[PDB]
RNA sequence: GAUAUUGAAUGUUGGUACAGCUUGUACAGGAUAGGUAGGAGCCUUGGAAACCGGAGCGCCAGCUUCGGUGGAGGCAUCGGUGGGAUACUACCCUGGCUGUAUUGACCUUCUAACCCGCCGCCCUUAUCGGGCGGGGAGACAGUGUCAGGUGGGCAGUUUGACU
RNA sequence: GCACAAGGGAGCUUGACUGCGAGACCUACAAGUCGAGCAGGGACGAAAGUCGGGCUUAGUGAUCCGGUGGUUCCGCAUGGA
């Protein structure tokens, strides 16, 4: 999952577009049934979140993908929290315009 | 093949290669035939084309 | 690997030694103090 | 347009490029040749015009200590009572000119940006904050003007007025070219001159020669 | 005309040679990207020409001392709110000053490329401008750049980006610097081919 | 392929040498303030408020020019804002059009160089060549130097020792 | 060959020094090996002393031609190059 022979470096010595990956394998080494990610897709590779991107979608549910990138969530959305002016907005479609 | 003007002719040296290689090898006039009067009469000999440039009237 | 080293000094700048480190057990710049023949004492020497 | 004056025509001619109704300043600028994105090809040097520039100044000192003492009889309006940025603080008209002397210029400095956006702020790269502070009011009144270049590297000089006469913007001019050629820094990369447009305040700009 | 100019530049530290053999050109308004794994000295490369780094082997000589870096995690960054066409930046992306400290993460990217870009540059040694950001503030960098005093050598990880905000391209690979002219999207059918 | 024989025009996209000048707003605001310096007034019968038409940008708010109806009105400090004041001076190269001179490249077209193992006449009873007159190609081709590729078609050679 | 450690620990360290080197082994040559001691500067030790790499013997190649660094060297008349 992206790593040279580097079994020991300092964590913040490490290449900081590592230390993602460090959080990442943490998590997804032992199954701990809900995640959120608060914006996971930006410090990643073309190579390392689109695996990502993928997997998420063969997840088994309870996720909450913060998600700046408009093709990332293409792949994990359901529903939506569109924050607005004064509070939320929970979409389940693109819910524009007030469907009539 | 001479140049009619100048003693201008074809010479002979060597083709050196890389590893220096001596070919041997000739080298030619540029001539380019025209139309001069060398007599009184035009007569259309060779020229040089060094001795072409702004010196040999047409 | 194992990597050839010179040794240049800092009180004369001259090069003056050479001994050989490895590139993982040593990756920093070694140092050591040594007898620089122009400066005529030990000094703190430089691998450059 | 197409032809670039003389100086001596130049002189007699922004005579001529009075339009409005107030007697007009005849002004120069010049396009300079150096980098200003680099703080090492600067210009800030002012000058004294021989002939002077035609307009009344109120010079208002910083002096500190015993450098007040000499300041009130050179011809300045008023010196202070030795802080009255309390009283520059909500209100304060500034008048002309703002010079300071090297000891409490760092105390008016550390007040904020009063001075900034208003061009008045003393710094001593131009010869504005130092110990002679008689001397310093007696060659702004008659001349100086505090001189620094813009963020694309050009001056601009006040030399004098229309009513001159036909020598005085001349030697104005001269002297501030020979002043821009002692002011010229290290590394200057090509050429120096780019421009010069002598004006008045009303009218349009003539590109002359700077050496006629 | 060339800026900076590299030649088999190379980078040593305790995992491996990140970098060997590197020849490569920096010009007068070339929108540079740099594309690689990340950890293959993709922002490494940036302290070496920057000089934030002294490189091992290999000579990198520029002519133009500026060299504006705007890095990832800068880790309470200052509040030198001074030359104020950074705060033209700091009000078009719609964020206030007030703090460091309490603001999202969001902002702060916006915050430190702000000071970044406007203390004054003909080069730009950035290293991800493209995280956290809105669809507004994403098109409005590349009105930026294509309307941009000179140079910007960025570390984008983005095919978005670069089909719009890219000339050349310095994809580090296997400890390799090779460059290619023209975008991103055709780059990669220059490397399959 | 370049260059020399080998020049005559008409457009083209870059760049200079001389030249035109326009483009400029996060919010607060009466608005579109790029900043450095002077600044309490300027523009008007060689025309102001207003209407209208069009080249032009625009972050569509409102600006910019020019021309046409109009008839003595605009506009500035100060008033307010906010980080900073509106009447000239320059620039900033962000974003155009037009002309002069060359600069590089490309397309056409011309003809006078070159070429014609094309025709006719003469030298001349000559399938040579060469003078003249047409025709065709025509800055190409050919040819000279320079260069890259290709090149067993040819050439000199190498192709080890112990055993 | 080694248990007086050459084998094991820990501290401190850079002698894995510079100029050498009487005299030897080895050997056709080119080379190769050992070297007390002297001086300059050090390391450890209270001192005596020991230290010019490792426990000895392998871990490497001539010249030519180029590179780098330094030098009270030369520099095609002179000063430089
Ligand atoms: N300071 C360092 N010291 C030692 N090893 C490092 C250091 N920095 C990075 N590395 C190793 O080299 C890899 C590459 O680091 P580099 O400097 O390329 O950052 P980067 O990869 O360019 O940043 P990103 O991961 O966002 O691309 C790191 O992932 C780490 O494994
Ligand atoms: N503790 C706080 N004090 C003051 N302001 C805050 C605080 N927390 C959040 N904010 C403000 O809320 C705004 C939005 O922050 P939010 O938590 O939504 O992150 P965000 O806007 O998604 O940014 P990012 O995407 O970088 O996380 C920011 O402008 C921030 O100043």
């Amino acid at each position: 999952g992206f790593t040279a022979a580097q079994w020991t470096e300092p964590i913040k010595h490490m290449s900081m577009g590592e230390r993602v990956k460090i959080k990442l394998m943490a998590y997804i080494l032992e199954e701990k049934d809900v995640l959120i990610l608060d914006q996971p897709t930006n410090h990643l590779d073309l190579p390392s979140r689109e695996q990502l991107e993928e997997t998420l979608s063969q997840y088994s549910g309870t996720l909450l993908a913060v998600s700046h990138d408009r093709y990332f969530l293409e792949k994990t959305t359901n529903s939506k929290l569109v924050i607005s002016n004064n509070g939320i907005e929970k979409q389940l479609a693109a819910a524009a315009a007030a469907a009539a | 093949r001479k140049c009619v003007i100048t003693g201008k002719k074809t010479t002979a040296g060597n083709n050196r290669s890389h590893a220096m290689n001596a070919s041997k090898r000739t080298w030619g006039a540029n001539l380019q035939k025209v139309r001069i009067l060398v007599n009184g009469k035009p007569k259309k000999v060779y020229v040089s084309a060094r001795a072409l440039k702004s010196g040999k009237v047409e | 690997m194992r990597v050839n080293i010179t040794l240049a000094c800092t009180e004369c700048g001259e090069r003056n030694y050479i001994s050989k480190k490895n590139k993982r057990n040593n990756p920093d710049r070694v140092e050591f103090k040594k007898y620089c023949p122009r400066d005529k004492k030990s000094t703190l020497h430089r691998e450059t | 347009r197409s032809k670039a004056y003389d100086v001596s025509e130049a002189v007699a001619l922004v005579k001529k490029t009075n339009t409005a109704k107030f007697d007009a300043t005849v002004e120069v600028a010049f396009r300079l040749g150096v980098d200003p994105r680099k703080n090492d090809q600067q210009i800030r040097g002012a000058v004294v015009l021989p002939n002077g520039t035609g307009k009344t100044q109120r010079v208002l000192v910083f002096a500190k200590g015993e450098k007040a003492k000499e300041a009130e009889a050179a011809g300045a309006d008023f010196v202070g009572d030795t802080d009255y940025i309390n009283k520059i603080q909500q209100g304060w008209f500034d008048f002309d000119v703002i010079v300071a002397t090297p000891d409490m210029m760092g105390e008016v400095g550390k007040i904020g940006r009063v001075l900034g956006p208003k061009g008045l702020m003393p710094n001593p790269k131009t010869g504005t904050v130092t110990f002679e502070v008689e001397k310093a009011i007696g060659e702004i009144k008659a001349g100086k003007v505090e001189y620094r270049v813009d963020k694309a590297g050009n001056i601009h000089v006040p030399i004098g007025k229309v009513s001159f006469e036909d020598e005085k913007l001349v030697e104005n001019f001269t002297t501030m070219y020979d002043t821009i050629l002692k002011a010229k820094p290290a590394a200057a990369k090509g050429v120096y001159v780019k421009n010069v447009a002598v004006t008045s305040t009303m009218g349009p700009g003539v590109k002359v020669d700077s050496s006629t | 005309k060339e800026i900076v100019t590299l030649t088999n530049v190379s980078y040593e530290v305790k995992d491996q040679t990140v970098f060997k053999h590197v020849n490569a050109s920096v010009q007068q308004g070339d929108i540079i990207g740099i594309i690689g794994k990340n950890g293959a000295g993709k922002s490494t490369l940036l302290h070496l020409i920057h000089n934030d780094l002294a490189p091992a082997q290999g000579q990198i000589l520029r002519k133009d001392i500026k060299l504006a870096l705007v890095e990832q995690e800068t880790a309470a960054y200052s509040f030198a709110d001074q030359t104020p066409a950074e705060k033209k930046l700091l009000e078009k992306w719609h964020v206030p000053l007030r703090d460091f400290h309490q603001l999202s993460g969001g902002e702060k990217l916006k915050a430190r490329l702000a000071k970044g870009l406007s203390e004054d540059a003909d080069l730009l040694l950035l290293d991800q401008p493209t995280n956290h950001l809105d669809e507004k503030s994403l098109q409005f960098l590349i009105q930026q750049l294509k309307h941009y005093n000179g140079t910007v050598i960025l570390v984008s990880h983005d095919r978005y980006f670069l089909d719009e905000a890219a000339t050349k391209i310095w994809s580090l690979e296997d400890q390799t610097l090779i460059e290619f002219k023209g975008n991103y999207s055709g780059y990669m059918k220059f490397r399959e081919k």
